[PDB]
This record gives structure tokens, sequence and C-alpha cells, in this order.
């Protein structure tokens, strides 16, 4: 307890003394950098890819080509979550769709938060799909010939693998335009 | 400074919160999907059997992911709270 | 700040979090899932057994993925504080 | 508030942090069914042996996530706090 | 609200942390319990050696998710601070 | 009111948060579990070796789970700030 | 006490954190310079090749690493909330 | 309530969170164990230069683990602050 | 001026957020460590170009170690904020 | 409670949460360990060699568990903030 009143009373109170948008402000930058946390996802998937394919052109050189193809392919798919990790910052930042609103301050700051909050879900598909490039890299290092055939089984999986990190930007962007709570 | 408000704050942050489940699906799927591919490449006659099985169990790994929206929907959009 | 408020928003937070529980499975279902993927293609005949045991397995694995949901349903429906 | 309503809110957060002990077991678990649906497509005459032996491993790796759900539980149903 | 309600909160938060311990064996029990599947398989004649081993070293991989579970345990029911 | 219980209360978040520690051990020596689970099968007459091995290397994996307990236990029941 | 060191405040802790991200890009690169390492003492005579797949592979992996540091340098010295 | 008394508190939590850094040795100590007990089961005779080699390595893993211990009892017993 | 301490203090945590970021780069490069034993082993003769791949690659995973030191040392000691 | 005390708590977090840097080379060097054990019992005779290769490669891992350590000895006992 501080002093009297209850350490959330006191919290409350504390953040009252500001400006409502100086307290939007300050949640959107912590709902920033949590968002970019799922930069950790296409840096441990896409590194898998790069060994595998490093891995694989040892093997067998004269269809580097088809396994760097694959490699870049597949590492570009594992990128979306990043990228849209870093969108959804870059609009927290300078397009922000909650400090220009008549609402409530805690629900607009909290709702900024959790903006960034939910992207989170993105370390998943960017670690998964990047692993997928690498098999994928491996695979068509083994067997050029097939690399059609294991090209479209590896983007399936990627599709399906990407389900959790749309529902996450979905709920992401109905805090933002789509607020059930204001 | 209602109550009220409060309430839907926090609603917001719990529905954030459940997405995080996402990450799970992702990284099991990606497994799947990279398997498959290996599969199919190794053996592209049994492809139909392989990418069948692939999404029977990524189908099974998606419960999770499901169950965690579903949490965040009803905190924004059917919640008990209020 | 009414007690009452508290209770119910700290139950949304608290809702959220159980579900985190939920990336478990999600991950290990999918290393199931893979793995069965690879072993129809090794062996399509014997793809009966692979599946039934593919599946058997993940449902043990989804448990604690229900346990999850279970608590976050309890909060929100059944909720033994107010 | 009342310390009471204090004390049952950061129940509900207390309960739901337990919960997340379960992505331990969904992963485990998860690993011994590939394994398990691999080992029985490589040799489905000894599926019997290779099934009994991942259930009670995987019965094993269950208790930690049993563990967070009793703590969830004596936080909904049996707090010694009030 | 007195302070002492304040000690309470927070033990029942310190208890629900003290479960994510729990995340630990459930991976690696699980772990052994797919290894232990995979040799049997391999071995079905060397299985109680095999199971035996498995469950000997689980057994040591489940006493950090019994030392969390004692922590909590002492912050429900044997409290220090009140 | 504030200070002492302050101390306490925080003191109870520390203590759970120090047994996260756990997790570590229970992943590292199921993984030996597992390992020796394998190599037994593998050569079972060399069963006494593999199991000394596996032990006296998850004796050492033990011990940054028992640092943490033991920063828990001082949090506890030997607090240096009260 | 001013809002504008609330937003500072903030943004020194988003900074920080947003230096997550760098998690990936350490293990993803490190698992490929091990592939690497491998590799080349595999197949010395490929090396060149080896290294230059490695490197371009691990470019790409870097990228999230990068968006990381932009968001915290943004936040630190071209900070648009003041 | 005194500032000397916040010192204290928030001492208690950067104790508990110090000891997170004993995850890592936990997991990486047990690969240790798994793979020496492994190696020993596969070359017996080999047993003293497997066990030593990989003693070694795990003392070099052990330190992060007595980082994070130092801090915990600096934090405990040797404040800086007050 | 009570703004600034906030600022300092906020700037203090973080500091030692941005520091997580070296988990990454841990794993990574300890993994090429692994990789490059076990190729020095199988080819002693390659050991100079596997040792010199290991290290390159290494370098490259340091990166994102030191971004995290950087946006540390700037919070610490050429902060924008004050 | 002077602003002076507001920073020396908050940096006694700021340096708890600097030493979970420590989790990554405490994972990583533990495989580089069970490697270079694997790698000496395959080939004694390259012990010398291989011994070295783990050890350098481990003493790169270790760099970001010292950045940790001494943002950490800086907060504690070098703060620049005060
Ligand atoms: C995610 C896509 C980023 C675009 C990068 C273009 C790289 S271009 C790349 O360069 C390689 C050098 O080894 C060539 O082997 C390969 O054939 C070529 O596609
Ligand atoms: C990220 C979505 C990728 C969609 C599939 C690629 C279109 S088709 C694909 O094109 C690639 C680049 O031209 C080549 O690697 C390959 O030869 C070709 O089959
Ligand atoms: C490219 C992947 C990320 C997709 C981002 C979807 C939202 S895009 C978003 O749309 C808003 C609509 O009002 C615009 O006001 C805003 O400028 C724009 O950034
Ligand atoms: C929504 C899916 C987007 C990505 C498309 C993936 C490759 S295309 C895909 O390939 C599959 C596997 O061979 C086929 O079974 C399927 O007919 C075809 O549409
Ligand atoms: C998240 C991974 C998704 C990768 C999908 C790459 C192909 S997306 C797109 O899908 C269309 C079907 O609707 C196809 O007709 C088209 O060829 C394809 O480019
Ligand atoms: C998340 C689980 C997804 C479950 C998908 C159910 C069938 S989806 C359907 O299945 C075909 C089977 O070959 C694919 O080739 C095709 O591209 C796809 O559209
Ligand atoms: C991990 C699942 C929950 C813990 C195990 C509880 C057993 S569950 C229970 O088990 C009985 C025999 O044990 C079976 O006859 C029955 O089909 C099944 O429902
Ligand atoms: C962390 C608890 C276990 C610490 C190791 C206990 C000694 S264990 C013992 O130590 C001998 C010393 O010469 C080694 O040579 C031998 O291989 C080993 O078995
Ligand atoms: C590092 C752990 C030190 C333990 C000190 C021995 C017990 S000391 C004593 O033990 C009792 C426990 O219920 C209580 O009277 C009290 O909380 C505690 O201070
Ligand atoms: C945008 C791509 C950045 C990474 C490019 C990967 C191959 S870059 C490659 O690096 C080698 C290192 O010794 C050099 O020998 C070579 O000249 C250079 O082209
Ligand atoms: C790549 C940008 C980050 C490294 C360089 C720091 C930004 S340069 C920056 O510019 C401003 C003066 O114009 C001030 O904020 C500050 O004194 C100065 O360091
Ligand atoms: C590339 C994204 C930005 C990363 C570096 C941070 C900005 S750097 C900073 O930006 C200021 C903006 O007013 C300039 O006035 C100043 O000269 C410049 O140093
Ligand atoms: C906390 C784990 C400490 C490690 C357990 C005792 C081994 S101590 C370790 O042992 C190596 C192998 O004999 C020696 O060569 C080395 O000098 C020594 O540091
Ligand atoms: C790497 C970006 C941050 C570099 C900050 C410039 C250091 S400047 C210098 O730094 C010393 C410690 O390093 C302090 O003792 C001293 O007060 C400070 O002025
Ligand atoms: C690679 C170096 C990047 C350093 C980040 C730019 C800081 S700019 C920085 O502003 C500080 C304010 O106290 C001064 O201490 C320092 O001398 C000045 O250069
Ligand atoms: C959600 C976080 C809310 C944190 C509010 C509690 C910090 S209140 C704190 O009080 C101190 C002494 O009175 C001052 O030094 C400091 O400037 C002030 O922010
Ligand atoms: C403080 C913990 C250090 C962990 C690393 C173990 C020491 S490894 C140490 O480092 C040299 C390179 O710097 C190696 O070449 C050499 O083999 C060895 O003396
Ligand atoms: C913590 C940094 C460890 C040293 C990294 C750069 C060392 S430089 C490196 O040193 C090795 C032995 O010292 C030699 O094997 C190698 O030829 C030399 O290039
Ligand atoms: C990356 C290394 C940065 C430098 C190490 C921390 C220096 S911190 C610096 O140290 C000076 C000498 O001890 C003190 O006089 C001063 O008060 C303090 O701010
Ligand atoms: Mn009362
Ligand atoms: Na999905
Ligand atoms: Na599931
Ligand atoms: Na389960
Ligand atoms: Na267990
Ligand atoms: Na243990
Ligand atoms: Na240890
Ligand atoms: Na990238
Ligand atoms: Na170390
Ligand atoms: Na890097
Ligand atoms: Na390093």
């Amino acid at each position: 307890m501080i002093g009297d009143m209850n350490i959330v009373d006191f919290v409350i109170q504390f953040l009252s003394q500001f400006d409502p948008v100086d307290v939007i402000k300050g949640f959107s930058a912590l709902g920033i950098g949590l968002a970019m946390v799922a930069g950790v996802g296409p840096g441990i998937g896409q590194g898998f890819a790069a060994g595998k394919g490093a891995e694989a052109v040892g093997k067998n050189p004269t269809k580097s080509n088809d396994i760097v193809m694959i490699m870049l392919l597949g590492a570009a798919v594992a990128e979306t979550s990043g990228i849209f990790s870093l969108v959804i910052a870059l609009i927290l930042l300078f397009a922000n769709p909650f400090i220009s609103s008549t609402a409530s301050v805690w629900i607009l700051s909290a709702s900024a938060m959790a903006s960034g909050i939910a992207m989170i879900a993105g370390i998943g598909p960017g670690t998964g799909q990047g692993y997928a490039a690498g098999k994928g890299a491996e695979a068509v290092g083994i067997r050029p010939e097939m690399k059609s055939a294991i090209l479209r089984v590896m983007l399936l999986g990627q599709a399906v693998a990407q389900t959790t990190g749309i529902y996450a930007l979905i709920v992401a962007l109905i805090l933002m335009y789509a607020n059930p709570f204001l | 400074m209602e109550g009220l408000d409060f309430i839907k704050a926090c609603s917001a942050i719990g529905a954030g919160i459940a997405m995080i489940a996402g990450v799970g699906p992702g990284i099991g799927q990606g497994f799947a999907a990279g398997k498959g591919a290996e599969a199919v490449g190794r053996q592209p006659e049994a492809q139909s059997d392989i990418i069948r099985t692939m999404l029977l169990g990524a189908a099974v790994a998606e419960t999770t992911g499901i169950y965690g929206l579903i949490v965040a929907l009803i905190l924004l959009f059917a919640n008990p709270f209020f």
C-alpha cells in the first residue's frame, strides 16, 4: 500500500495528473517495443535456412543456384511476421490512431500496448517458416528435379504456419481501427 | 476513470496476451512444413499421403491457436464482465 | 477503485495469461505432424498405424492446452470471486 | 476496495500464471508423439511396446502440468488467503 | 485494505510464478519418453533396462518442478510473511 | 500501511521468480535421460557406465536449480531486508 | 513531474524491449556458422561457395535485428511523440 | 514509504530475476550429460577422456549461472544502494 | 525535477532489458563451437579452415548482442532524455 | 522518498534483468561441451585439437554473458544516474 491509497489507486492518481495524450503516447512506446519482439522468429528461422543452405551447397556445388533460390524464397516468406510487426510499430510511431481520440485514456492506452503485445505471436511463424525454408533448400540440393514439388509443399505448409500470425495481426488492427471498447 | 473503463482496458490487454498462444502452432506447423517438403522430395510418389498426413497433424496443432483467438474475441465482442 | 471492478479486470488479464499454455501443444503437435508425414512417406502401407499413434500421442499433448482454456473459461463464466 | 477484493483479483492473475507450466508437457509429449509415430512406421510389429513406453513416459511428463493446475484450483476454489 | 492483504496478494502471484518451473521437466521428460519409445522399437528385448533407465533419469529431471511446487505451497499454506 | 510489508510482498514475488531457474535442469536432465535410455538399449552390457555418466552429468546440471531454490529460501526464511 | 517525462521513460523501456529482437539472429546465425564450419571440414574445396551461401543467408537473418535497432534509435533520437 | 524500504523491496525482486540466468547452464549441461552418456556407451574404454572433456566444457557453461548468483548475493548481503 | 529521476530510473531498467539480446549469440556461437570441435575431430587436417569459418560466422552472430550493448550504453552514458 | 532512492531501486531491478543474458552462453557452451565429449570418444588421439577448438568457440560464446555482467556491475558500483 502506498501511504493510504492502495498501489492501484496510487498508480491511477499518478497517471491521472498527466494530459491523457502523454499517457497514450507512453503506452504506445511500450507497444512499439513489444511488437518488435516478433523479430526473434525470422532471425532463428532464416538462420536455420542459411545453415541448411550452406550444408547443401557444400554437398552439391553444381546445384547452388536451385538451392539458393529456394532458400531465399522460403526465407522471404519467413520475413513477413517481422515486416508486420515493423508496420504496426511504424503506425504507432508515425500515424498513431489512439492519440487524436476522444475516448477514455485507460482504454486507448491499454489498446495501444495490447496491439504490440499481440504481435509477439509473430515469433512462431518466423521460426517455423524459416525451418521450412532450410529443409526446402536441403531437399532441392539432394533432388533438384523435384524442386517444383518441394517448393509447393513448403509453401503450402508455410501458409498453414502463418495463420496464428494473421489472427494476431487481425486482433491488433481491431484494437487500432475497429475498437469495440470505445 | 470509471470502473467500467478499467474493465475494458484490461480486457484489451487480456485479449492481446491471449494471442501469444499463436507462437506455438507457428513453430510446430513450420516443422511440419519442412518435413513435408523433405518427404515429398524423397518420395514424390507418396506426396498425396504425405501432404494429407501433414495437414491432418497440422490441423490438430492449430487448436490452441484457435482457443487463444476465441478468448480474445470473447473479451472483444462478448465480454461477460459488462 | 471499486473492488468488483478490479476483480473483473484482473480476471480478464489472468484469462489471457492462462492461454499462453497453448504455445506448448502447438509446438509439440507440429513436431508430431512432421514426424508423421515423414514416416508415411517412408512407409505408405503403414500409414494407418502411423497416424493412429501420431493422433493418440497428440491427444495426450493437448491436455495442458485444455487446462489453460478451462481456467480462462472459469474466470470468464464461472468466477468464484463474485 | 476491501483487502479481500484485491487479494481475489491477484488470485485470478496468479491462477493464470500457474497455467504457463502447461507449455512444458505440450512440447515434450508432442515430441514423444512424433518419435512414437516414427518408430511405429519403422517397426509396426513392435507398436504395442513402442506405444506403452511412449505413454508411460508421457504420463511422467504430465505431472508438472498437473501441479500448475492444482495451484490454480487452490487459488480459485480453496484459497488460503481469505 | 491492510498491508497484510497486500502480502497475501503478492504471495498468490509469487505462487503462480513459482509454477513456471514446471515447463522444464515437461519438456525434458517428454524428450526422454520419445527416445525411450524409439529405443524400445529398435530393441524390444531390452525394454526393461531401457524403461528403468528412462524413469531413473526422468526422476532426476522432476526435482526442480518439485522445488517450485514446494515454494508455491509454502507461500500458500505456510507463509513466513504473515 | 507501508514499508516493511511492501518488502515482504516483493520478497514473495522475488522468491517465485527465483524458481524459474528450475526450467533449465528440467530440460537438460530430461535430454540426458533420453540419451541414457537410448544408449542402454544399444549397449545393455555397458549400462552401468552409461547410467554413471548420465547421473554425474545430471548432478552438475542441477546446481543452478539449487542456486535458485537457495535464493528463494533466503527471501522466505533468512530475509536480510527485515 | 511532466507528461513529457512519462513519454521519455516509456521510450527508454520500449527501446530496450525492441532490442530483444536481437536474440533471434544470434541463434540463427550461430546455427549457420556451425553448419558452415561442418561443411568446410567435409568439403574444403567448396569452401568459397559454402561461405558465400552462409553469409548471404546470414545477411537475410540479420534484418529483424536491424529493425529492432532502428526502432530503438527512433525512440531515442527522433522521437515523434515530442 | 521510506525510500530505503523501496530499495530493499526492489532488491528482492532484482535478486530473484538474476537467478533466471540459471536456466541456461541447466539446459546446456544436461545436453553434455546426454552426449557423454551416449559416447561412453559407444566407446567404454575412452570413458575417462570423454568424461574429462564433458566436465571441462560443463565448468565453462556454469559461469553465467555463477554471475547471476553473485549479483543476487550482492543485492541480498552486500547491497551498495544502502 | 522529480520527473528527471523518473526518466533515469526507467533508463536503468531499459538498459538491463536491452542486454537480454545477449541470450541469442550465447546460444548460437555455442552451437558453432560444438560443430567446429566435431568437425576438427573428424578431419584434423582441415582444422585451420574449420576454425576460420567457425569464427567468421561467429563474428556475424555477435552483432545483435553488440547492438543491445550499445542501446544500454546510450541509456547509461549518453542519454538523450536528460 | 527522494528521487535518488527511486533510481537506486530501479537500478537494482535493471541489474537483475541484465543477468538474463546469461541464459544464452549456458545453453551454447553446454552444447559445445557435449559435442566435444562425443568427438573425443570417437577419436581420442585428436583430443587436444578437439578440446582447443571447443574452448576457443566457447570463449566467443561467453562475451554477451560478460556484457550483461558489466551492465549490472555498472548499475551496482559505478552508477551514472546519481
Ligand atoms: C529475400 C531476397 C533478398 C534478395 C537477395 C538477392 C541475392 S541474389 C543471389 O545471389 C547469390 C550469391 O551467391 C546467387 O548464388 C543467387 O543465385 C542469387 O539469387
Ligand atoms: C513468395 C511466393 C513465391 C511464389 C512462387 C514463385 C513463382 S514460380 C517460381 O519462381 C521462382 C522465382 O522466379 C523460381 O525459383 C522458380 O523457378 C519458379 O518455379
Ligand atoms: C503491409 C502489411 C501491414 C498491413 C497494414 C494494414 C493497415 S495499413 C493502415 O491503414 C490505415 C487505414 O485507416 C491508414 O490510415 C494507415 O495510414 C495505414 O498504415
Ligand atoms: C493457400 C495456399 C497458398 C500456397 C500454395 C502452395 C503451393 S500450391 C499447392 O500445392 C499443393 C502441394 O503440392 C497442392 O496440393 C495444391 O493443389 C496447390 O494449390
Ligand atoms: C504464407 C505463405 C504463402 C505463400 C503463398 C505463395 C503463393 S500466393 C498465390 O496463391 C494463389 C492462389 O490463391 C496462386 O494462384 C498464385 O500462384 C500464388 O502466387
Ligand atoms: C490448418 C489446417 C489446414 C487444413 C486444410 C484442409 C484441406 S486444405 C486443401 O487441402 C489440399 C490437400 O492436398 C491441398 O493440396 C490444398 O492446397 C488445400 O487447399
Ligand atoms: C494424460 C491424461 C490424463 C491422465 C491419465 C488419466 C487416464 S484417462 C482414462 O484412463 C483409463 C485407464 O487409465 C482408461 O481406461 C480411460 O479410457 C481413460 O479415459
Ligand atoms: C557437481 C557435483 C559433481 C561434481 C563432480 C564430482 C567428481 S566426479 C569424478 O571426478 C573425478 C576427479 O578426478 C573425475 O576424474 C571423474 O571422471 C569423475 O567421475
Ligand atoms: C537458507 C534457508 C535458511 C533457513 C533457516 C532455518 C529456519 S529459520 C525459521 O524457520 C521457520 C520456518 O517455518 C520460521 O520460524 C521462520 O520463518 C524462519 O526464519
Ligand atoms: C547482400 C548480400 C550480403 C552477403 C553476400 C554473401 C557473399 S559476399 C562474398 O563474401 C566473401 C567473404 O570472403 C568474399 O570472398 C566475396 O568476395 C563476397 O562476394
Ligand atoms: C544512426 C543514428 C544513431 C547514432 C547517431 C546518434 C544520432 S546523432 C544525434 O543527433 C542530435 C543532434 O543533431 C542529438 O540527438 C545528439 O546530440 C546526436 O547524437
Ligand atoms: C533511420 C531511422 C532513424 C534512426 C536514427 C535516429 C535519427 S538520427 C537524428 O534524427 C533527427 C531527427 O530530427 C535529426 O534531427 C538528427 O540530425 C539525427 O542525428
Ligand atoms: C559446477 C560444475 C563444475 C565442473 C565439475 C568439476 C570439474 S572441474 C573441471 O574439470 C575438468 C575436467 O577434469 C578440468 O580439466 C578443469 O580444470 C576443471 O575446471
Ligand atoms: C556507445 C555509446 C555510448 C558512449 C557514451 C560516451 C561515454 S562518455 C563518458 O563515459 C564514461 C564511461 O564510459 C563515463 O564515466 C563518463 O561520465 C562519460 O562522460
Ligand atoms: C556509436 C556511438 C553512438 C552514440 C550515440 C549518439 C550519442 S550523441 C552523444 O550525446 C551525449 C549526451 O550526453 C554525449 O555524451 C556524447 O558526447 C554525444 O556524442
Ligand atoms: C505504471 C507505473 C506507475 C509508477 C508510479 C510510481 C512512481 S511515482 C515516483 O515517486 C518518486 C518519489 O516520490 C519520484 O522520484 C518519481 O519521479 C515518481 O515518478
Ligand atoms: C570467463 C570464462 C571464460 C570461458 C572460456 C574458457 C577459456 S578458453 C581459453 O580462451 C582462449 C582464447 O581466448 C583459448 O584459445 C584457449 O583454449 C583457452 O585458454
Ligand atoms: C573472446 C575472443 C577470443 C579470440 C577471438 C579471436 C582470436 S584470433 C585467433 O586466435 C586463435 C587462438 O587464439 C587462433 O587459433 C587463430 O589462428 C586466430 O586467428
Ligand atoms: C564499456 C566500459 C565503460 C566504462 C566502465 C564503467 C565506467 S563508469 C564510470 O567509471 C569511472 C571510473 O571508475 C567513475 O569515476 C565514474 O563515476 C563512472 O561513471
Ligand atoms: Mn478491510
Ligand atoms: Na497455423
Ligand atoms: Na492442439
Ligand atoms: Na498433456
Ligand atoms: Na513430470
Ligand atoms: Na532435477
Ligand atoms: Na550446473
Ligand atoms: Na530477416
Ligand atoms: Na560460461
Ligand atoms: Na548478427
Ligand atoms: Na559472444
